[PDB]
């Protein structure tokens, strides 16, 4: 029997900060236990300072991707050039995942930008559309690994106030884009050490108010 | 999931936990599962969550534009039925919803209708859904009564979701609730289990099951 | 939604400075049969592109009518065909990558695994996969099948990254390719001995070698083994 | 059905300077129903501590059968068994049951008392040992575990920082998980004391 | 896994990666998959894990016994033997996949075996995941007359593909080498190609960040005496 | 057999049992007491497959008489729990597996307190001041949650298992016919005989 | 797997493949798949690798055995003990093996033993994946009492065709030889059979 | 949706329909009206699955309505269940049947007389005395064949039917919380209240 | 449980006037290549005797030396074994009957089909058959396989009851079995055109002819038989 799905495998990781956003993802490509490609670009510049990545059956990520730039393209055609915010795009993707309801997209989608107060943005998709808004969220194939460290480094889960008995709680700060690089470069190494479909190198995508810059760094080959 | 929605002397009380599941992988502690489709009119989600949001967001859509060619609020009654409707078109097609449509017009007084994806249809006066719904009925059931105050009821739906997170593994997080009266739906705040759990047990002298 | 019946194994390439190279047996098996004996998976289409394919022969063959009648349809109406509106290997890709998607999607797939290796007009290496799934990806070496396992292990060891494909020649990766088509006539039962070659140059353009062997192969140190363990005569 | 995910629950293991730590949750369920708030996964023979992830049923009974097969070691060699032989002895314990095993992740940590050296061991649930510098994990939530272990942990920790690495891996792995979690116990294993620590983690 | 075996003038090689796998997950970055059956007869495993170690151990502890009953040396062939019937008998059921090496009194040997109970011999041979990667190397590379410098530099070349290409295969490369006349020499992590890069930062938490209910003394020791 | 409940309060053990037996189609029976006396002081009641479930609480029950008359002396309720463990952990890996879950109510006087185990088919054993074996704690878990306190009376303890039948009455699809309850205590097993 | 076993005016000579398939990768490409269960008595093995090895080492005790206590075995005999073990294990055994052997008496003998485990007494056999190529060829090419040289170019001749078009087939081709004169082991390399 | 009773008496229909609508192991709702008014003398009552039940009585009662505004006329009881049965007869060769089968009370005012049909999902369709759907019918049916004349009162016709539901309370495994009982005559449809 | 791999077709038999005569043609299928060309399937017990079996070959030989060892077994401290005590038809099918039955009963049938025929002591014609169920019966005229529906039909319209045998001659017996034989080579699909045939005679004895072959076969019309349908050419 014909199985119209496969695993590419890959791992990605989207953190907000005050001003900013990063969308990282590593660049090897895999099925079964050949590579592919030790750096096959899964992150991508959409326009209007959004990136977004479809991690996990790479034919449909890569078409839901070009489905979603295209729907960036013919929304400003159709409303006079305005910018897709943030929160309009996730909903718009919701339409396109949850339009394949019966036949889906095999992917977890992140998204990220800038919302319309200048504030990082963060948005995370299941394979069928629901979303949602968060700090926070690791996806692919060692999102399992990562989200539980992103809980206690990013949002200070189990962690109290030393000498408080156990009362307060660590305060939430937003981190600098230099201490989220730190955690994301930290979350991409512990899930090579661990997952055989994690490794070959990491690129970093980084949204501020000026645009999308780019960081990457070598991951171990084995 | 559990949610929970039920009608007393002082309005209607709806809460809910706000856990994700992909199996027995938490995917998220912090989902909203209550719509606010307009001021009189609430919407509680359990099921797959991508039906739930996608569904429950078009039902608001169809609320609107009744309101538009009606100049007029829809009823909970209509709203429901618009719904209960369209998921029974895709009967068998493997939609996966539990939901309670709460509100109040002056017609219907406060009304609570329980739709399924099977299309199931039901007014009633309580109603518990999900995963955790029997968890939250034996707290729910054994302390109702029709003539709570509203801060009793509030505190009586807040409980019985407290009890659903407890013991069922696939409902936690944190507990949003809601209050419905005669000027429409109010907020009463997000209540993470991590800590609500500890100051319940301490001022109740409950859960006595627990290592405190 | 079918299986494949005529089927063509590994199809192996690779990038070096000036351009790249490609190669693929000229076997068309037939389950273990080893049916029809001259086969040409390697497809060029003009003087910039070449795109050879694996998995099933007719499906191979609508492949390449499909590229054939994609050459006569670029030329209409276009009076610089043979100059800037010339097609792609870029193009050729997207187009194939594109049927590919579409054919998964409804559940009828072309069963093939296709490289799409060439030069583009700016003298660009290019390198691509696509197969029955629409899975799309690129690399310095490229292999399909057991050459997946078996050439891209040898493949990388001249060209594990971006940075050595200037480093690397056209003797050096050509050498590569018939040393890796050897491996894979020791150690795949559904290879042959004959093969086709071609490289695409940024320079010297398309050259396209017909009917090579594999050669200088060792085998002696067979008459030196006996049974399975204690046979010692 | 699956009979490793049926009761839920995790141990992990970590070594420090001249200690080893050991913890473990406390949740015992039956697919998505919570039963027990007080199933400890965790238990010694002398000084040789084994955590026991998995079947609850065979938690159970592994733990009565090293403690009948250390009682008799201890009878007849007239000393404690050390964590090396131990290791040993659950390996060959669970790989003589390889085509009806006991559905387990059993994982052993101690101090050699001889030695001196901090020791831990993984198995798999036919007696594959798994011998560790740094950590060692096992039950519902290992990816997780894993996870937070590889990104936390550093070398010779000394106790009392061990003890918030380990606590801290656990909790957050546990966290993700909907079988884990219920309440948490954390052995902190010196060569001559052993401090045992509840943790407030949440209840859902 | 990735495990070699190479023949050479005066003796034989095995080396191994030392990557173990649950699903996708690694378990164990550095296990020993070269297995000692007895002084001179070594051998590399792949497949199920405690399969390939109680299989060696018992036949090593079979082996040990028969040498001492009849005052010789072990062989190779023995180790063999007793291992395919071993596996033969249960029909595939124990995964074991082994190459098998020594020096005896008989000479130096290399063989295979498989899960099913068949074996081989060879010059040049590979097992497990990785050994198609593993192959590839050895069929360009092989040739007769090797030196022990020359077969160690192979057998680690293969090991090497197993671990950049397979993902199966990782870490480290293990190496036993045995030689005529000579004591064989076990090289655990021959190669570390793969150390960790130092971590960005530093986790280690404020003493107190984790909120404790209960402590108390555990008692290990015996009891008591006055 | 589908409702059995345990509680321990201060002084005593409740054990509630479901009085309804079904096949197919019909109620067979209204009045059916799913429980044995171990011993004097021990009470385990049962739920599982048809048949099953008596040939397993008989053969226990003439387990713990036979060891209770060679010593002359009762088996604490820990030592009568450890051993039901034991036979279905046996049970389990047999050919034909007892599909029994099993209370085990009883209090110890040597210790003077009141025990409860819920031991289900595989040989899982839990201590626990209230316990039920399944879909009955689906409801009853969470209720007892709330208004359980440790240091509870034994008419409080009834009034708590009023509140739990009630429940089940409501809730669930099932017409179970009520419940037999039974107090184990320092005199002794009694059964409450209006519920 | 292509094997071969054909009696001549001298003896009998064997002739096999040297490929071992796991699937479509050649885990071995120069396997020896001709093995001696006596002096001058030796079969060809197909099917299941495990399986033909088992058996043929049971033989060869077995062999062994009645040499001690009952002098040489004849090759019928040889048969008698492979076919004993194939058709009480036909249910968990693939095996396909021709036993070949030289007597004084007797001269060369071949007998076939396919899968179900029955015995076939033949002046040539064939076997094995590969043979299904070389049915009409080798009918219409042999002849009995043929000459060693000759008897060699008609197995070399017939292998090379079954390893052309069988893709389970191939690496080199080895033969037994089997005569009065003694045992001679031949091999021939693909540069040689091939141009055939 | 379980229990559906039907007797027709010497002027008139009996129906009794059960309140309980149960989705896995709760009960959700104990008050459920398992019926349509068709027209002002033709009563549905209705059980089968859950969502079709509801969406075909309910397309049926607009049809029938239908029917009467264009005619400012009632259809007869057998014109009725005549058009109903054509429906479920249609809709058993789709490509989704609808999983319901009725019971259709009515008093043809025409002939003076009260008529029970009893329809399933398949399209088959019986005039009756008395009639039941599901599993009720196993008990009732042979309990109606002893105790009913043709010539009943419609109150002795409701003592029958307490016969009927105290029969399906002791031996029914199911819960199905009473039931909701409506008498159809020559003067209409109206609810007995207190059952 | 097994299947059967290696084959023999129908077996055909008569009874005529003073004896019976029964027929196998020489063939071992191997599915649907026709493996060995020079196989008896018609095996004698003594000179009163012929055992004739269809089905599985591997069990066929094991049946053979079931029977071999049968008569070296009845002539142990038996100084009758040549003439009052010697095996009849009727003591060898019984002892088949009652294996093939046991076997079938232990779910590891013998996969053949049997015919037992022969001459009793008293000059009884016997003629009787069992397959791998244990199932037997007897008729004037019997056949496995093919020959139950081919050979039966033809063999019938000679001796259509008890009665007609008398008035059957061993002359015209023998051609109708060798006209049945054409038959079912011109028809069954795994058969042969050589075969083996055994009569045996209360007064004449065991006849036993081997290497006969069909003959006189009319394929001459084929040559008229054009197309499918409408094809004139
Ligand atoms: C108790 C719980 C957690 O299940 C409760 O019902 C959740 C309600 C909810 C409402 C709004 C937003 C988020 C969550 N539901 C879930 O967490 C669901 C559970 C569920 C999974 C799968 C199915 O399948 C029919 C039904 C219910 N979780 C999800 O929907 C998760 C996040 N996504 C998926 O499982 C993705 N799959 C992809 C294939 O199509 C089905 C959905
Ligand atoms: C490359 C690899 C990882 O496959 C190589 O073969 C490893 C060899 C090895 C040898 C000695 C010590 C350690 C490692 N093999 C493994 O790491 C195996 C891989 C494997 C998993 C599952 C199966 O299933 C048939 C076969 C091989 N890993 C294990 O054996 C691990 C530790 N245990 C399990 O996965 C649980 N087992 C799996 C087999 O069934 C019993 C439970
Ligand atoms: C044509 C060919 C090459 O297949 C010929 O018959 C070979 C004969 C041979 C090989 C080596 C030594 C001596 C004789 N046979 C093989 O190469 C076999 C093919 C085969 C595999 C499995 C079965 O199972 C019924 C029949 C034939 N190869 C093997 O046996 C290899 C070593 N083992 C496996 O492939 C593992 N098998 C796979 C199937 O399940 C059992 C284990
Ligand atoms: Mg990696
Ligand atoms: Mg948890
Ligand atoms: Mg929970
Ligand atoms: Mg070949």
């Amino acid at each position: 029997q014909f199985n119209p799905y496969g695993d590419n495998g890959g791992t990605i990781l989207g953190i907000a900060g005050e001003d900013f956003a990063v969308l990282a993802g590593d660049t090897r490509n895999i099925t079964d236990y050949s590579i592919n490609s030790r750096y096959e670009p899964k992150v991508f510049d959409c326009g209007d300072n959004i990136v977004m990545s479809a991690n996990g059956f790479a034919a449909d990520g890569d078409a839901l991707v070009k489905r979603f730039k295209n729907s960036v393209k013919w929304y400003h055609f159709d409303h006079n050039d305005k910018k897709l915010s943030i929160n309009s795009a996730a909903r718009n993707i919701q339409h396109l995942l949850y339009g394949k309801r019966f036949f889906p997209y095999y992917v977890h989608t992140i998204i990220a930008g800038l919302d319309e107060d200048g504030k990082g943005a963060v948005y995370s998709f299941d394979p069928v559309g629901s979303y949602e808004r968060e700090q926070c969220r690791a996806g692919g194939a060692a999102a399992s690994l990562i989200m539980p460290f992103l809980d206690n480094q990013v949002n200070f889960k189990n962690q109290y106030e030393p000498g408080t008995n156990g009362k307060v709680k660590k305060p939430l700060k937003y981190l600098s884009v230099e201490e989220v690089i730190k955690l994301v470069r930290d979350s991409f190494t512990s899930a090579t050490e661990r997952h055989i479909q994690v490794g070959d190198g990491l690129e970093i995508l980084i949204v501020t108010k000026d645009g999308v810059r780019k960081e990457f760094y070598e991951l171990k080959r084995d | 999931t559990t949610t929970l929605a039920f009608r007393f002397q002082g309005g209607i009380i709806v809460a809910v936990d706000s856990r994700a599941t992909a199996g027995n992988w938490v995917a998220s502690q912090t989902v909203k599962k209550v719509i606010e489709i307009n001021p009189f009119l609430l919407g509680t989600m359990a099921g797959g969550a991508a039906d739930c949001q996608f569904w429950e967001t078009w039902l608001g859509s169809q609320c609107r534009l009744h309101e538009l060619r009606e100049k007029e609020r829809i009823s909970v009654a209509a709203a429901s039925k618009i719904l209960s409707n369209l998921v029974y078109q895709y009967k068998g097609a493997g939609l996966s919803m539990g939901t309670m449509i709460c509100g109040y017009t002056r017609k219907e007084g406060p009304t609570i209708y329980y739709v399924d994806s099977d299309g199931t249809r039901l007014k009633g006066d309580i109603f518990c859904v999900g995963s955790g719904q029997t968890f939250a009925y034996g707290v729910l059931d054994s302390n109702y009564k029709w003539d709570l105050s509203v801060e009793d009821a509030l505190y009586l739906g807040k409980r019985s979701i407290l009890a659903a997170a407890h013991r069922d593994a696939y409902s936690g997080g944190s507990v949003n609730l809601y209050h419905v009266t005669e000027d429409g739906w109010i907020y009463h705040g997000n209540h993470d289990v991590g800590e609500l759990f500890w100051k319940v047990k301490e001022e109740e002298g409950s859960f006595n099951n627990v290592i405190g | 939604t079918q299986q494949p019946i005529v089927t063509g194994t590994s199809v192996i390439s690779m990038k070096y400075d000036n351009g790249v190279i490609i190669a693929a047996d000229n076997l068309g098996s037939y389950g273990s049969l080893l049916r029809f004996n001259g086969v040409e998976r390697l497809i060029p289409v003009g003087d910039n592109t070449v795109v050879g394919i694996s998995g099933d022969i007719s499906d191979m063959q609508h492949i390449e009518r499909l590229l054939k009648d994609l050459v006569t349809e670029n030329a209409y109406d276009n009076p610089l065909a043979d100059a800037e509106e010339a097609l792609e290997p870029s193009y050729i890709f997207e187009y194939l990558a594109t049927v590919m998607y579409q054919r998964r999607s409804k559940m009828n797939p072309l069963w093939n695994a296709i490289i799409v290796a060439g030069v583009q007009s700016n003298g660009d290496q290019f390198l691509r996969y696509v197969n029955l799934l629409g899975v799309t990806y690129s690399s310095p070496t490229l292999a399909t099948g057991f050459g997946a396992h078996m050439a891209n292990p040898l493949l990388r060891k001249v060209v594990d990254r971006e940075s050595d494909i200037p480093k690397t020649t056209v003797q050096v990766a050509e050498e590569a390719i018939v040393n890796a088509m050897r491996v894979l006539y020791y150690r795949d039962a559904r290879s042959s001995r004959n093969f086709s070659l071609a490289i695409i140059d940024k320079n010297t353009g398309l050259t396209f070698k017909k009917n090579l062997q594999v050669e200088n192969m060792k085998w002696d140190f067979a008459k030196d083994i006996k049974g399975y363990g204690t046979q010692k005569i | 059905s699956d009979p490793s995910s049926i009761n839920g629950g995790i141990v992990v293991a970590m070594t420090g300077k001249d200690c080893v730590a050991i913890a473990c949750d406390l949740r015992l369920g039956s697919q998505s129903l919570g039963v027990s708030n007080k199933f400890e996964k965790i238990f010694h023979y002398g000084h040789v501590f084994l955590g026991i992830t998995g079947l609850a049923t065979d938690v159970t009974t592994l733990n009565e059968m090293f403690r009948y097969k250390t009682n008799l070691y201890k009878l007849k060699e007239e000393r404690a068994i050390e964590p090396e032989t131990f290791t040993q002895l659950v390996s060959s314990s669970l790989y003589e049951r390889r085509f009806g095993p006991y559905f387990v992740g059993p994982v052993v940590a101690g101090i050699n008392s001889k030695s001196g050296k901090p020791f831990i061991a993984g198995f798999d649930l036919i007696g594959c040992i798994d011998e560790a510098k740094d950590f060692i994990v096992s039950g519902t939530a290992s990816d997780q575990l894993f996870g937070m272990c590889e990104s936390l942990y550093e070398p010779n920790l000394e106790p009392e920082d061990l003890f918030e690495t380990i606590s801290q891996a656990l909790l957050n792995a546990a966290d993700r998980d909907a079988l884990s979690g219920w309440g948490a116990v954390v052995y902190i294993i010196k060569k001559d004391e052993v401090v045992k620590r509840y943790l407030k983690m949440r209840q859902d | 896994t990735t495990i070699v075996g190479v023949k050479f003038n005066n003796g034989v090689v095995i080396a191994a990666d030392t990557r173990s796998t649950q699903g996708p997950i690694v378990a164990d970055k550095n296990c020993a998959k070269l297995h000692r059956i007895s002084p001179k007869i070594w051998c590399a495993a792949a497949g199920t894990a405690a399969d390939t170690e109680a299989v060696t151990q018992l036949i090593g502890s079979n082996i040990e016994l028969h040498s001492l009953y009849t005052s010789r040396e072990p062989r190779v062939v023995s180790a063999l033997q007793m291992l395919k019937q071993h596996l033969f008998k249960y029909q595939g059921h124990i995964g074991a996949y082994l190459i098998v090496a020594g020096v005896d009194p008989t000479g130096s040997h290399l063989f295979s075996i498989h899960a099913h109970g068949s074996t081989d011999v060879g010059y040049y041979l590979s097992l497990g995941s990785g050994s198609l990667a593993a192959m590839a190397v050895l069929e360009s590379h092989w040739k007769q007359d090797l030196t022990k410098e020359e077969a160690i530099k192979l057998a680690s070349d293969a090991i090497q593909a197993g671990i950049w290409n397979d993902l199966g295969s990782g870490s480290n490369v293990d190496v036993c080498v045995m030689e005529i006349g000579k004591d064989a020499e076990y090289l655990r992590n021959y190669l570390t190609p793969n150390v960790r890069e130092e971590k960005q930062k530093s986790y280690k938490f404020p003493r107190g960040t984790t909120a404790v209910l209960k402590e108390s003394i555990v008692n290990i020791c015996d009891i008591q005496e006055e | 057999m589908d409702i059995i409940l345990g509680i321990r309060v201060q002084d005593s053990v409740i054990l509630a049992s479901s009085k309804a037996v079904t096949r197919g189609i019909s109620v067979l029976k209204d009045s059916d007491d799913k429980t044995r006396q171990l011993s004097p002081h021990t009470l385990m009641s049962f739920a599982g497959e048809a048949g099953d479930t008596v040939q397993f609480a008989e053969y226990i029950q003439a387990n713990i008489q036979l060891y209770s008359i060679r010593e002359d002396y009762e088996l604490s309720p820990q030592a009568v729990s450890s051993f039901v463990r034991q036979e279905l952990a046996k049970s389990i890996r047999s050919r034909r597996p007892y599909q029994v879950n099993v209370l085990i109510g009883g209090y110890d006087k040597k210790k003077n307190k009141p025990e409860l185990y819920q031991i289900d088919y595989l040989g899982t054993k839990v201590e626990l001041p209230y316990g039920a074996h399944g879909y009955s704690g689906f409801y009853t878990f969470s209720l007892l949650d709330h208004h359980y306190r440790p240091d509870m009376t034994t008419e409080e303890g009834l009034d708590l298992l009023k509140l739990c039948v009630q429940e089940l009455e409501k809730r669930m699809p099932m017409d179970f016919k009520g419940v037999i309850v039974k107090i184990v205590d320092k005199d002794g097993i009694r059964q409450v005989d209006d519920f | 797997t292509s094997i071969m076993a054909v009696t001549f005016k001298d003896g009998v000579i064997l002739g096999a493949d040297s490929r071992t398939t796991t699937g479509a990768y050649i885990a071995n490409r120069v396997t020896d798949k001709l093995t001696r269960v006596h002096d001058k008595i030796w079969c060809c093995r197909s099917g299941s690798a495990a399986d033909t090895q088992a058996i043929a080492d049971i033989v060869q005790y077995h062999l062994e055995l009645y040499t001690s206590q009952y002098g040489t075995p004849s090759t019928e005999t040889a048969a008698s003990v492979f076919k004993e073990l194939c058709y009480e294990n036909k249910d968990n055994l693939t095996a396909g093996i021709i036993v070949a052997g030289y007597d004084d008496k007797n001269k060369g003998e071949v007998y076939t033993i396919p899968l179900g485990g029955s015995v076939h007494k033949l002046p040539y056999a064939i076997a094995g994946s590969g043979s299904t190529f070389i049915y009409g060829y080798c009918d219409k090419n042999f002849r009995e009492n043929m000459s060693k040289e000759e008897t060699v170019d008609f197995i070399k001749h017939s292998l090379s065709q079954a390893i052309k078009w069988d893709g389970s087939s191939g690496g080199v081709i080895r033969m037994v030889v089997l005569t009065a004169a003694g045992v001679e082991r031949l091999i021939f390399y693909p540069d040689e059979y091939e141009q055939l």
